[PDB]
């Protein structure tokens, strides 16, 4: 992240290998920060694609934790998005 | 055309209990602190989350005119209405409650596609006229026989019964989860069980714990829970009661205690014994009568049997039939293994002495003894419990059954 | 001499063991199912949006017109006409819930279609009329019209070559040949009950005629005519028999008449009094004055003796056909029924399994057809051997007729 | 005296059952001898403490 310091199209990247490193275990306290940061905000069309890849890597750092959190995360995917 | 409505247009709303139904350790481990606070970690984020999501909106347009106005458009307080014919000059004809029609018109935004004579709508009072229709209209005493919470825990609560559990899982849930076996041979599953035999031997257990690991919904029926005074009160409520389910899910009906429902329908003196009979006589209607069924399935319970009405008993209407006996000396073990699963348990005791000696007793009966047990520790300023609990248990919970029944005429 | 609780000694028991973890595990599920309520509450996404259109076709009235449909439109009711008078309306107009008023015609109303008994729409204020209405046309009645094929073949009905031809006799060759009956000096018999043991195939040969009937079939639904109000059954009776005289040659299908009607008694002074009233009114559109001409009515029942012997007279009900058990011929042409459309061995034979089913039915064989595939999802297997079908005969029938016979059976070989 | 005089002459309430609410501040309510009607909360209220 400190490599590609640069504009917010370019720092769509921002998420990624952030989170591609963090594959499966529990570390809660990146997946409130894979929340709080880029949480609403409306966006008039601007960067709804690094909202999207955010929610892409809430889907991984779930698969692995043995069924712990995978209750937690249909639980919160299908109220909070979809709704 | 092919798909004439696509069917109603409508979903299934399931339950939302079982969030995390793993505690496995099942005593004071650190595991079972370190996994309720991986479920406080993930509902606090969910509350913050959608506590974001009402916080950080900026838009604003209420309606963009359109709805606005509409909602000013309708009166403020709107009332309930019944069509009764469909003049569609777009100036219908409608039916209050005391009976008074009024020649009223469409005022827009309603397709004229869903009202149909029966269905209500939704009315203005100083022109009367039509601005919504009322939708789903259930009589608020089918909604308290929905279920929304997994009462109690799963297949691994009871203490052996895996005969009879083979059979309704054959019948429930298994042609709900893999339905590809029965269309190699074109068998429909069956619909209707039985579940009977002596008092306190895990009737409403079974049903609790099929209420617990389903996907379809849940209906709980209080045996003289649709009997009314008005005549034909009783008989209506039985037609809302499967309406609803044929609406919703493709789910199950739990029934209890149908031996208030039926006994061989016999005819009488009674006036008041009729409107019994007659409900009870179209619930056979409704079943396995005409048209159709749906995928409704229908689990009645009672403690004895012969005293019922033969039209229940046939296949067609109920196709399994099961017994629930008093224990063995074998699964009586298990009975006592799992109600013993979280107490101090001194090493004096032996389970194999209270079971072999005695060969009469229900499960209901083992759970008192434990908690007897359980009440003479503390009554002797004790935390383990020995033999002697038992002792003093078995027999205090078995004095309420009589003495015998013949003297040694038989040897 | 026992007694063991004192203040003190209650401190003594929720600090030994786990003193550590115990309030630590509660407090943590406590506060947990607080926050499956807070969860809730602050969703709030309950939603129950109805009667609004697509918002995109009523953009064009909801901009002045339906300002314009407030005011000027009238919010008049419909109600009946008695009768009129010469040079004059002198209207007399009932609402039989209202009042009864005497009043005016209207400007917008031609004086030569007000006539007697029709539905007028009537101001509000000075309760003149406005527009005629077309008739009534009753409500229920067109919701048990059936308009629907159930798809059963009399090639379904195995084991009854006799019954269905007693009931060919009675519906179908009249409605088809109406010459024979006439040409030879005859009149056809025109209402028919069906009796016998439950699970026979009486709704079967109900729902095979409504397959091939070719005319007007009424199902009944029987608790309709059970109603909360005084006299209200009776009014939905006499709406049944004015349309079907309207069509020619409609079927009227009861079904359980045991419920609305079996047995005219009063010694307790009370009890089915609004049913009689309903159960009468049945009878006396049945026979009477006025003959129906062509209106067939089927009965079914499963307790044929607690029936009123009003309606046990011919020229009511008149023919009495009867389902009975197949003997053998019978029951070997059910199982090549209910067993044709599975996979099964092609070798198997159906009379050996016919005799161990004595006394049984059309339900009860089905049901042995069905329990015999559920074995073979108990082995793992997909096709259906002899000895799945042996298991399932003792499944059903031997598992509930007999338990004394079988064991100790050493009296009959 | 004077405002304990002034508010009780002033028209009655009703009383009605909820049968259950609606979205955004409506509810289901049939009162006592008339049809089911959908009507609008005060401000001290709300749809949670139905
Ligand atoms: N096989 C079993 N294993 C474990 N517990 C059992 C078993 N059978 C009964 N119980 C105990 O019995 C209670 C359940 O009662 P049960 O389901 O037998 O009521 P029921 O059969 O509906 O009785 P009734 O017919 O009198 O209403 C539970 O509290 C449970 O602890
Ligand atoms: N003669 C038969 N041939 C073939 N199948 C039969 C026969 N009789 C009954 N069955 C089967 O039994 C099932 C149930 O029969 P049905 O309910 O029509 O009997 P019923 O006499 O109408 O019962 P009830 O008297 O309670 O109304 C039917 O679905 C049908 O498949
Ligand atoms: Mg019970
Ligand atoms: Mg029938």
């Amino acid at each position: 992240a400190l490599e590609v310091v640069s504009e917010p199209f370019r720092s769509f990247a921002n998420t990624l290998v952030d989170v591609c490193a963090y594959a499966g275990s529990g570390n809660v306290l990146k997946v409130q920060q894979l929340l709080h940061i880029c949480s609403e905000h409306f966006d008039s069309k601007e960067k709804e694609e690094d909202k999207d890849k955010k929610e892409k890597k809430d889907k991984d750092k779930k698969e692995a934790p043995a069924d712990m959190g995978a209750h937690q995360g249909v639980a919160v995917l299908g109220i909070a998005l979809i709704a | 055309p092919t798909r004439v409505g696509k069917k109603k247009k409508k979903t299934k709303g399931p339950d939302a209990a079982s969030k995390l139904p793993l505690v496995t350790p099942h005593t004071q481990c650190r595991l079972k602190l370190l996994k309720l606070e991986r479920i406080k970690d993930y509902l606090l984020m969910e509350e913050e989350f959608i506590r974001n999501q009402e916080q950080m909106k900026p838009l604003e347009e209420k309606q963009e005119e359109e709805r606005s106005k509409v909602d000013d458009l309708r009166g403020t307080p709107m009332s309930v209405g019944t069509l009764e014919e469909i003049i569609d000059d777009n100036h219908a004809i409608v039916s209050t409650s005391v009976g008074s029609e009024h020649y009223v018109s469409i005022l827009s935004f309603v397709d004229k596609d869903l009202l149909e004579p029966g269905c209500s709508v939704l009315l203005n009072h100083k022109v009367h006229a039509v601005i919504g229709v009322l939708m789903d209209d259930t009589d608020p005493l089918v909604t308290v026989m929905k279920v929304e919470k997994a009462p109690q825990e799963t297949y691994a609560d009871i203490g052996g019964l895996d005969n009879q559990i083979q059979e309704i899982k054959e019948s429930v849930e298994l042609p709900l989860t893999h339905p590809e076996y029965y269309e190699e041979m074109g068998i429909k599953p069956p619909k209707g069980v039985i579940l009977y035999g002596p008092p306190g031997t895990g009737k409403t257990l079974l049903a609790k714990a099929v209420a617990n690991q389903t996907s379809a919904t849940f209906l709980r029926v209080v045996g003289s829970e649709l009997i009314q005074k008005y005549l034909g009160d009783g008989p209506k409520l039985v037609r809302e009661l499967f309406r609803v389910a044929e609406e919703h899910a493709p789910s199950i009906v739990f029934i209890d205690e149908i031996d208030a429902i039926g006994t061989k329908r016999y005819d009488s003196n009674s006036g008041g014994e009729r409107e019994i009979q007659r409900t009870m006589l179209e619930l056979l209607n409704q079943l396995d009568g005409f048209d159709s069924r749906g995928d409704v399935k229908v689990i009645m319970a009672t403690n004895r049997i012969e005293t019922l009405d033969p039209a229940l008993i046939r296949p067609g209407r109920i196709d399994r039939k099961i017994e629930f006996p008093l224990p063995d000396e074998k699964t009586k073990k298990r009975i006592f293994q799992i109600h013993t699963s979280r107490m101090t348990l001194a090493d004096d005791v032996t389970l194999d002495d209270l079971i072999m000696a005695k060969d009469d007793l229900s499960g209901a009966d083992i759970k008192a003894i434990c908690t007897e047990a359980g009440l003479m520790a503390l009554r002797e300023r004790r935390m383990k419990v020995t033999n002697e609990d038992f002792k003093k248990s078995k027999e205090n919970v078995l004095y309420k059954k009589q003495e015998g029944t013949p003297e040694g005429l038989y040897l | 001499p026992i007694r063991a609780l004192d203040e003190g000694d209650i401190a003594l028991l929720k600090t030994y063991g786990q003193s550590t973890y115990s309030r630590q595990i509660k407090q943590v599920e406590d506060d947990i199912q607080q926050l499956l309520k807070k969860i809730n509450e602050l969703t709030g996404i309950k939603e129950s949006d109805t009667g609004l259109a697509p918002p995109a076709l009523w953009d064009l009235a909801a901009d002045k017109q339906t300002l314009q449909s407030e005011q000027p439109l009238q919010v008049a009711r419909c109600t009946k006409i008695i009768n009129a008078d010469s040079e004059d309306p002198k209207y007399i107009i009932n609402v039989k819930q209202f009042a009864k008023f005497v009043v005016d015609l209207s400007d917008q109303v031609a004086p030569t279609d007000i006539e007697e008994g029709m539905r007028v729409g009537v101001d509000r204020n000075k309760y003149q009329i406005h527009i005629p209405l077309p008739p009534k046309i009753d409500p229920t009645v067109t919701m048990m019209q059936v308009e629907e094929k159930p798809d059963v073949t009399y090639s379904d009905v195995g084991g009854c070559k006799e019954q269905i031809e007693k009931l060919r006799e009675v519906v179908e060759t009249p409605l088809l040949h109406p010459e024979r009956f006439v040409n030879l000096g005859i009149e056809p018999p025109k209402g028919v009950l069906l009796f016998g043991p439950p699970g026979t195939g009486k709704t079967l040969c109900a729902r095979a005629v409504a397959n091939r009937t070719d005319a007007c079939f009424i199902r009944v639904i029987g608790s309709e005519l059970v109603q909360k109000y005084v006299g209200e059954g009776a009014r939905m009776v006499r709406e049944l028999f004015e349309m079907a005289r309207t069509k020619k040659a409609c079927l009227i299908f009861f079904d359980e008449i045991d419920a609305i009607g079996g047995a005219r008694f009063d010694d307790g002074a009370g009890g089915d009094n609004e049913v009689q009233r309903t159960m009468l009114e049945l009878i006396n559109q049945l026979d009477g004055f006025d003959p129906r001409g062509n209106i067939k009515v089927l009965m079914a029942t499963n307790r044929p003796d607690t029936l009123d012997p009003a309606l046990m007279r011919p020229g009511r009900l008149d023919r009495k056909i009867e389902f009975s058990l197949p003997d053998l011929e019978g029951r070997t042409h059910i199982f090549k029924i209910h067993a044709r459309s599975m996979s099964v061995e092609r070798d198997i034979r159906f009379e050996l399994l016919a005799r161990l089913c004595p006394n049984s039915t059309g339900a009860e064989i089905r049901s042995v057809c069905t329990e015999a595939g559920m074995f073979a999802i108990r082995a793992r297997r997909k096709i259906a051997t002899e000895k799945d079908f042996l298991e399932a005969v003792n499944k059903v029938i031997k598992s509930y007729a007999k338990f004394s016979a079988t064991p100790r059976y050493m009296t009959y070989n | 005296l004077r405002e304990e005089l002034q508010l009780l002459q002033e028209q009655g309430s009703y009383v009605g059952e909820v049968v259950r609410a609606m979205d955004k501040k409506k509810v289901l309510v049939k009162v006592h001898p008339e049809g089911k009607f959908v009507v609008d909360v005060d401000k001290n209220i709300d749809i949670n403490d139905v």
